[PDB]
């Protein structure tokens, strides 16, 4: 079994930059190295053949080189359509190894995001359950810390986080964070927090309300 | 086309395997599964042991191997122990071919093949036009010609030089090639007959090789001694031939020189009697000085004998040195024994008069030496002087390569035997191969200077004409010996200095081009834009 | 005209089996040698069988190995994989995969050159939820969900199966600033994801903002109206 160690996971790079893959293999595999890029929902697509030679009708921009263990992907001039994810694959022995996959995205300004706190509907109480969501909205980078508080004490294992891709106009991501937890146990507390930490805070952002609300 | 035969070999092996292992009964136990794996058929073996087999036949190689054995281990798990992607994996060391597969990437192998064509179809063309030439001479018209048959030699040694590589390039056209992802990979491997059969085409192509500008140096050196004067001391030093030390003849004198008694008592020391009156004080100016004496005396003793006076005045100057040379031989009272034979030359009847001196007695002793001298008479010109020396040239232009080639096919046989002899390790070729053709043409450029101070001196004599066949020949030999002196020299300085290559592979296709129409070049200036040839052609095709 | 084209997958239940299909075109599928790989909702690509024209050369992952089963009929230029005792852990993107191979049959040695074609990948969902259609919730922006000039409101999809569910915005007329989240397996089984829009504070009053769920597999289109919390 090969180890297809991929680095760096997600690189930052702008439109022009020279962007550099690097694929490390736990043993000796030859130049037998391809390397693989994938669009949102489109299928697997190799650019790069026996570690260095380049498919046929690929940008020549995209080069390969290395072999036995250490393996480059280089892309001298990223345009706009390249930043996706990149894959390495050895098909040097049985099984096959992957690597983990780089995520090219497309760099900007360090911008915090805007934090919206939205109580559990009325509807949505008569059922049964109480979700409480939060909002961190516009933000750069992808890396955000969203802690719920209730009654002031912290709380763990109760939220599921989603994150959304770069954004196509001004390159930034937004992240929801979904509390729930049962009509019995929300009616126990009063005050519902949700505080948040990310690189472009110098203090924390913390929007709550209290149950009512009136 | 070569690997289609193979395929089809291997095809029907798998087919032979498949039925062999039918009919055996199925395993009580738990062993390896008997299977074909693409190369050899396997039998049942049981776990923890290594089975082997002998190799397989469908090999080009089969007799080199057939003794040897292939090898698959079995595993513990009761399954043949496969390679890293799960493909079968047996130890075929043993049964492994004398040679490598070289490969050659997608584009560098079509433009080998590409520049392939290019020099297969240039020697097509000039053995085509070396052929045509040569049934042209061979058939026809200039059947006994003295011109014609230096030019067949030549054309000859290029139809072999031409024959060779059709024959190499058809024998390096039966090696396997197959693509491997981009390359093409080629086997250096080549069958028993096919070994054989371009060794012996080596041989040939450097036989040829050598034979070319050796036949090329008789070109040149039949200018050299055609077209010097062509004056009685040459004619009699063919006849006689010049000497320093005095011997011994049939009347038992001090001959010395060409021709020339000292002393008219049998002695040693009383013949510098005469020599010290000619010297004045033996060399070449020396010694000439003896036979230029010897000629005026001659002439004067033709002119005192009243029968050989009116034939001598009669006949012109070329035929007067061929009578000057029976005096030479015979004497004043001899050559007019020929009562016969001088009339009808004071007639102008000269195939008549070749056919009663040659029934005469002069003949009869020595037939070669009278020869000469009645075609002198009957075409009036030095033909048979300069056919004199052919058969010394036929011996520097097929004996001389063998004296070179011959002891080096046994030297590349023992020492370094390599599959197509063309190897670059520069001592046997430089000294064995080129040593007898840079020779060639370091004579070669200095009878080169001769042909032009030869030519310079004959441009404002008696014989100055433009049109005449002499002057015609000329520039062809003036053409192609610094054409062919310069080509493989320039060749031969700078080759080592290059690796494979990227330069390489552009200066050898670049050389091999204009050597591949080397022998299409020698046919047309010397048998198609020749005259005299142009006019028999015109005199053949008019007929009807 | 080189392709190949995946079908078979759906939804399955956890322990029963599946044979997932993939049909070459446009080339000899007896010379090529071919591959199956799958790829998780959030994490990347994995390789998981192969195959040869023999076909007695099979090889499988460790952790799918005798409980999937791969296949070919070169008449029909077809590939299979026969996933039995599927578990949750098998929930993926199916894609299959061409790779040229070829015998030097002088010395006896396979040269392999990589996966070149690929299909586009037929989803493979195990689990054992019933096709349920989703509740709509709404997300209210009250004076605690406005950040200045800028309110953010939305919609919560939740308690659906299978995905996906497509959210459109004021009938599809509102996209300027809305984000739509990716789905989460809740514990229940079920998929829960919100969609969610930034506009003026001044323009509630005004305009009114209603989303639009339409979840197909199960047959459902939901639209709900998002009204301010003003008691
Ligand atoms: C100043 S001079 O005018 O005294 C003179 C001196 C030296 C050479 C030439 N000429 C020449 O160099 N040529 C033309 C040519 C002329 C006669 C014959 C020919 O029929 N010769 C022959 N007759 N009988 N046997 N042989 C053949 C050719 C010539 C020109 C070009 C080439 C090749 C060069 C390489 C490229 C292809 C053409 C060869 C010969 C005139
Ligand atoms: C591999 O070996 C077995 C013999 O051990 C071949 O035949 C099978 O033998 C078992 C005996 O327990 C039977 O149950 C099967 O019905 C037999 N056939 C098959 C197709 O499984 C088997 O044919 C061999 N494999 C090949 C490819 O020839
Ligand atoms: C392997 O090849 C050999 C012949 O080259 C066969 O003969 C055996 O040779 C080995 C040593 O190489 C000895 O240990 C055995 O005693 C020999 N066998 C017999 C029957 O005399 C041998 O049969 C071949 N096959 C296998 C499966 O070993
Ligand atoms: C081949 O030899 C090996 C080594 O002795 C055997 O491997 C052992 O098999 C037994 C069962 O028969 C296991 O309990 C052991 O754990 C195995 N050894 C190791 C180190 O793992 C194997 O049995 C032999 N082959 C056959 C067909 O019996």
């Amino acid at each position: 079994d090969i180890q297809m160690t991929q680095s760096p996971s997600s690189l930052s790079a702008s439109v022009g930059d020279r962007v550099t893959i690097t694929c490390r293999a736990s043993q000796g595999i030859r130049n037998d190295l391809g390397w693989y890029q994938q669009k949102p929902g489109k299928a697997p697509k190799r650019l790069i053949y026996a570690a260095s030679s380049l498919e046929s009708g690929v940008p020549s921009r995209f080069s390969g080189s290395g072999s036995g263990t250490e393996f480059t992907l280089t892309i001298s001039s990223v345009q706009p359509e390249d930043f996706v994810t990149y894959y390495c694959l050895q098909h040097n022995s049985n099984p096959l190894t992957f690597g983990g996959g780089t995520k090219v995205e497309i760099k900007r300004t360090v911008a915090a995001p805007s934090v919206f706190i939205f109580p559990p509907s009325d509807e949505q109480l008569k059922s049964g359950t109480a979700s409480v969501v939060c909002l961190l909205n516009n933000f750069y980078p992808r890396e955000a810390k969203v802690q719920w508080k209730v009654d002031n004490a912290l709380q763990s294992g109760n939220s599921q986080e989603s994150v959304t891709e770069q954004d196509s106009k001004d390159s930034t991501y937004s992240l929801s964070s979904t509390l729930t937890l049962s009509k019995a146990d929300y009616e126990k507390h009063k005050v519902y927090a949700c505080e948040v930490t990310h690189q472009g805070l110098s203090s924390p952002v913390t929007k709550s309300f209290n149950r009512g609300e009136c | 086309q070569v690997m289609d035969f193979l395929f089809e070999k291997w095809k029907l092996y798998g087919d032979q395997c498949h039925h062999n292992l039918s009919l055996l009964p199925p395993p009580t136990e738990l062993v390896c599964n008997r299977t074909f794996d693409k190369y050899s058929c396997w039998p049942d073996t049981p776990a923890n042991t290594t089975a082997n087999i002998s190799c397989p036949w469908y090999l080009p190689w089969h007799h080199k191997v057939q003794h040897r054995f292939v090898f698959k281990r079995c595993g513990p798990d009761g399954q043949w122990v496969r390679g890293p992607r799960g493909q079968p994996w047996r130890d075929a060391s043993q049964c492994q071919m004398d040679g490598e597969e070289i490969e050659v990437q997608k584009e560098v192998a079509k433009m080998y093949s590409s520049f392939q064509v290019m020099y297969t179809v240039g020697y097509s063309l000039s053995l085509g036009a070396l052929l045509l030439a040569l049934a042209i001479l061979g058939g026809l018209s200039k059947l006994h010609c003295t011109r014609n048959a230096i030019h067949a030699n030549l054309f000859a040694s290029f139809v072999l030089k031409a024959s060779s590589v059709l024959v190499i390039d058809g024998l390096l056209r039966t090696r396997y090639s197959q693509k491997i992802g981009d390359d093409l990979s080629v086997s250096t491997w080549l069958s028993d007959g096919a070994v054989a059969g371009c060794r012996v085409a080596a041989v040939f192509m450097q036989y040829g090789i050598v034979a070319n500008y050796c036949w090329l140096l008789v070109e040149g050196l039949y200018l050299h001694n055609l077209l010097g004067l062509a004056n009685i001391f040459e004619m009699l030093r063919i006849d006689e031939g010049l000497r320093l030390k005095i011997y011994k003849d049939t009347e038992g004198y001090y001959t010395i020189g060409i021709g020339h008694l000292l002393t008219k008592s049998p002695s040693l020391n009383a013949a510098k009697s005469e020599l010290d009156k000619a010297i004045g004080r033996i060399t070449k100016d020396e010694a000439e000085k003896l036979f230029n004496q010897d000629v005026d005396a001659a002439v004067r003793g033709i002119l005192r004998n009243a029968k050989l006076k009116p034939v001598y005045d009669s006949l012109d100057a070329v035929r007067r040195a061929a009578l000057i040379n029976m005096v030479f031989q015979m004497g004043e009272t001899g050559v007019a024994g020929f009562t016969n034979s001088l009339r009808m030359l004071q007639q102008k009847r000269w195939d008549e008069a070749a056919v009663n001196l040659a029934k005469s007695r002069w003949y009869n002793q020595t037939p070669n030496r009278a020869k000469r001298v009645i075609t002198t008479f009957r075409t009036g010109t030095w033909d048979a002087y300069e056919r004199s020396f052919f058969s010394l040239y036929l011996g520097i232009g097929w004996g001389a390569p063998m004296l070179f080639v011959v002891p080096w096919a046994v030297v590349k046989c023992l020492f370094e035997n390599v599959q197509c002899w063309t190897s670059n390790d520069n001592m046997g070729f430089w000294w064995i191969l080129r040593f007898p053709v840079f020779l060639a043409i370091l004579i070669n450029f200095f009878i080169f200077v001769r042909i032009v101070q030869l030519l310079v001196a004959k441009l404002r004599a008696r014989q100055m004409h433009h049109t005449d066949y002499k002057f015609r020949l000329a520039k062809s030999t003036l053409t192609l010996i610094p054409l062919l002196g310069v080509h493989e020299v320039v060749f031969a300085f700078v080759t080592d200095e290059h690796a494979q290559g990227t330069l390489r592979s552009a200066k050898l296709f670049f050389d091999l081009f204009l050597s591949s129409f080397q022998g299409l070049l020698v046919a047309v200036l010397y048998c198609f834009l020749n005259k005299e040839v142009q006019s028999e052609l015109r005199r053949r095709w008019h007929r009807w | 005209q080189v392709q190949l084209v995946e079908s078979g997958g759906g939804v399955v239940q956890p322990g029963r089996s599946l044979r997932l299909s993939c049909a070459a075109s446009g080339f000899t599928f007896s010379s090529y040698g071919m591959h199956w790989v799958r790829q998780a909702p959030g994490k990347g690509l994995e390789w998981v069988a192969v195959m040869y024209y023999d076909g007695s050369n099979k090889d499988y992952v460790d952790s799918v190995k005798g409980r999937f089963t791969i296949s070919r009929d070169n008449s029909k230029n077809t590939l299979y994989l026969q996933m039995n005792r599927l578990r949750a852990e098998d929930t993926a993107v199916y894609y299959c995969a061409r790779e040229k191979d070829h015998y030097d049959i002088l010395t006896g040695y396979n040269y392999y050159y990589g996966l070149d074609v690929w299909g586009q990948g037929t989803t493979v969902t195990v689990s054992s939820a019933s096709t349920k259609g989703p509740s709509v919730f709404p997300l209210a922006p009250s004076s605690k969900s406005t950040s200045g000039g800028t309110a953010a409101l939305g919609c919560l999809v939740k308690d659906y199966f299978p995905e996906p569910v497509t959210v459109s915005w004021n009938s599809g007329a509102l996209t300027s600033g809305v984000h739509t989240f990716p789905a989460v397996l809740q514990s229940s089984g079920l998929y829960s994801l919100s969609s969610v829009v930034t506009v003026p504070s001044s323009s509630l009053g005004t305009q009114t903002y209603i989303c639009n769920v339409n979840h197909k597999p199960s047959n459902t289109k939901v639209d709900k109206k998002v009204e301010p919390k003003s008691c």
